[PDB]
């Protein structure tokens, strides 16, 4: 096993030259420094560890270093350099896996003055250097301040434009923290058994003697990084053709929304910022019902629908304000935002939405710049146009010239089937078969005694995730009276659910106690074992069920999207826009895959189902898992 | 006679390590391909004491006693 870290000129988008890199070998126990002319020998040293069957240690390498060394080897040395997924490890991913609960713990470390406040939550190398006491100095701050005082300002990352002997030394600095962070993660025996020294083993042994989550996470981070580089094809013109129709609607409404009113001070107010609707409704005679913790009256979509005033003009204007705020939201996400979609469209015509894998307590990843996991759906206004802008048809084939086709496959009722799995231990697969028998929402309706099946649908998820008795009662238009009795009745007709909280409470935990209206829910065990065996720190026993199921559901999907692509590669298909298919977006339980021909998409749909059954078989799931696929051009059709 | 030599060994292997390598199906594929199979195997049969019969193709009486005597 070898440990390394590199230095380039810029980020993955416009990286052109390799500066330096250091490789510490655990067999030689000595560092090796490389320089911009030693780039060729650097690639050889990594291949040697691949030839021996060892491992290559990078921090943020699965997302940056390894694909950059793939990109840099093509334009500088004109050689193909690709590190296999099996013999490369990313400490950054392990950090997000092993120590998802650390800050948290860092509160005392933050109070200590040992850990910078700007690195409060970062799994980055610099954030870890102070934690290990190996930070002798940061190259990010020792350059910026030198730009102010020693002449000539700067804008965004210029400390990498060219090599310097201080960079060569801070490249070493990045390596020794990477080594020490690796050993800090290998010393956690919940994932890495003590009987095996993972610092001196082959790649075949490393994955197998480690916890299953360790293997998945490196497969997951590698896969999702490909999706980011795959990107989501984007019809720029279409969103532009909407900003015109919305800004005109905003401008025409803005003109009309100054026709009803009517305002050391001046006056110009328009529908935005809490001092707007609050200032006019308190002139149309509106008495606020629900307030907030700061004192200000609640002005959300809920209360606005019920705002009734004696003034017909003011009343009819409410619906005009309702439209305005919604117009700004779509505009503020697709055009008028700091993270607007139009700003992230690269030169290829695709949006490369980033994704932080299991760097999210339990399961589903986090998406940003832009958040691909909050594009308005087809059921919301103007969402049909929005979802249509994210489609494989917006990327023509680099060869045939044909518009690619999109395949949308989701996990059918993943949440309740995960629930059926943990409660099949007490009812002997009763609830699990009710899923297969169909209409589980009909049975939950009878079990909880609800008037409509839709009332059962909104009940089962809220109840499972720790909802009050008021909120449950508000489903049928009541309060905690009907709420308490609705939940207690559901528990009596579904014994297994209550018995599930026995096995969980008998795992074991502590005991709780109420003191005069304060929830003092303590606990002894604040970590649930997952399906892959990882620690899921969860929260208080007040809910926890939601975390257990969502951990189950999202970890299933992680293996699901991994096994599908492995089978697609196994079946012979090629991943990448120069191949046959490309992962575009992963949303909780659904994924969007670009496909060169409709025929390829059909195999994808079948393959996705085959992987979902293999996952269910692998972990011996007590309930049956299934998926449904939809073929089409864009996202509005595949969902 | 009613099971291949690998199946009787399979029972012996699990039996030695106080486990059942016939019901835990995820664990079967895991511990074998990881390096715990080779560990137990040398731990058990390494003394060159265990001998089995391999056929399942209906042995004859004096096509068994000959081998049993062997």
């Amino acid at each position: 096993m070898i440990v390394s870290a590199i230095a380039a000129n810029a980020l993955l988008e416009s990286v052109t030259k390799f500066h330096c890199g250091v490789i510490y070998d655990y067999s030689t126990a000595e560092y090796v420094s490389y320089r911009p002319s030693d780039f060729g020998a650097y690639l050889d040293a990594l291949e040697a560890e691949v030839a021996r069957g060892g491992l290559i240690v990078f921090h943020n390498g699965h997302k940056y270093d390894v694909p950059a060394l793939t990109k840099l080897a093509k334009l500088q040395l004109n050689r193909e350099f690709h590190l296999p997924r099996e013999n490369c490890i990313d400490t950054l991913v392990l950090s997000r896996l092993i120590h998802s609960n650390l800050k948290d713990t860092d509160m005392g470390l933050l109070r200590s003055g040992k850990l910078p406040g700007k690195r409060f939550g970062s799994h980055a190398l610099e954030a870890w250097g102070y934690r290990l006491g190996e930070m002798k100095g940061e190259y990010k701050d020792d350059f910026k301040r030198m730009l102010e005082e020693q002449g000539e300002e700067y804008v965004d990352g210029m400390e990498w434009w060219n090599f310097n002997e201080e960079m060569m030394d801070y490249n070493v600095q990045d390596v020794v923290v990477t080594k020490a962070l690796l050993e800090k993660l290998l010393s956690d025996k919940h994932y890495f058994p003590p009987e095996i020294d993972f610092t001196d083993v082959g790649y075949t042994t490393f994955w197998s003697e480690s916890l299953e989550a360790v293997d998945i996470e490196h497969r997951a981070a590698w896969l999702l990084a490909k999706q980011e580089r795959n990107g989501f094809p984007f019809d720029t013109k279409a969103i532009e053709e909407l900003y015109v129709e919305l800004a005109a609607r905003r401008s025409e409404l803005l003109r009309k929304l100054t026709e009803t009113f009517g305002s050391v001070e001046h006056v110009v107010f328009n529908p935005s910022s809490r001092d707007h609707i609050q200032k006019k409704l308190q002139e149309a005679g509106w008495v606020p019902t629900k307030y907030t913790d700061k004192g200000a009256p609640v002005v959300d979509d809920e209360v606005l629908e019920g705002v009734r005033v004696d003034d017909p003009e003011k009343q009819a204007a409410i619906d005009l304000i309702k439209e305005y705020l919604m117009i700004q939201k779509r505009i503020g996400q697709s055009a008028e935002g700091d993270k607007a979609w139009l700003r992230y469209v690269a030169e290829d015509g695709k949006i490369h939405g980033s994704v932080n894998p299991n760097g999210a307590v339990t399961g589903r990843a986090t998406h940003a710049f832009p958040n691909l996991a909050q594009i308005p759906g087809v059921r919301s206004p103007y969402g049909e146009q929005c979802r249509a802008a994210f489609g494989a048809e917006h990327h023509l084939d680099g060869i045939t010239g044909k518009p690619w086709v999109q395949a949308g496959i989701d996990a059918s009722g993943l949440e309740l089937r995960c629930l059926a799995h943990f409660m099949a231990r007490f009812d002997n697969g009763e609830y699990a078969h009710e899923i297969l028998n169909g209409d589980i929402h009909t049975k939950n309706q009878i079990a909880a005694e609800l008037p409509t099946r839709d009332n059962a649908k909104t009940f089962i998820y809220g109840f499972l995730y720790g909802a009050g008795d008021e909120k449950i009662g508000q489903i049928v238009g009541a309060g905690k009276e009907r709420g308490k009795e609705l939940k207690k009745k559901f528990l009596e007709n579904t014994p297994a659910i209550a018995a599930l909280r026995e096995s969980i409470q008998q795992t074991l935990v502590e005991s709780s106690q109420w003191v005069a209206g304060e929830q003092q829910v303590k606990w002894k065990r604040r970590w649930i074992k997952g399906l892959d065996g990882r620690k899921v720190h969860v929260r208080s026993p007040h809910a926890a069920l939601n975390t257990l199921l969502q951990s189950a559901g999202a970890l299933i999907c992680k293996l699901w999207i991994i096994k599908t692509e492995e089978m697609l590669v196994e079946k012979g298909l090629k991943h990448g826009w120069d191949g046959d298919f490309a992962y575009m977006a992963w949303v909780h339980d659904e994924i969007q895959v670009g496909c060169r021909t409709e025929e390829i998409a059909q195999v994808v749909i079948e393959t996705a189902q085959e992987a979902m059954r293999w996952v269910g078989d692998h972990w011996n799931f007590r309930c049956l898992l299934d998926t449904e696929g939809k073929m089409g051009p864009n996202w509005a059709i595949c969902h | 006679l009613e099971e291949s030599v690998e199946e009787t060994a399979e029972d012996l292997i699990g039996l030695h390590n106080r486990v059942r390598l016939r019901q835990s199906d995820s664990l079967k594929r895991e511990i074998i391909e990881n390096g715990k199979f080779d560990q137990w195997f040398d731990e058990l049969f390494g003394n060159d004491t265990f001998h089995l019969y391999d056929s399942f193709a209906e042995a004859e009486t004096d096509r068994l006693l000959a081998k049993l005597a062997y």
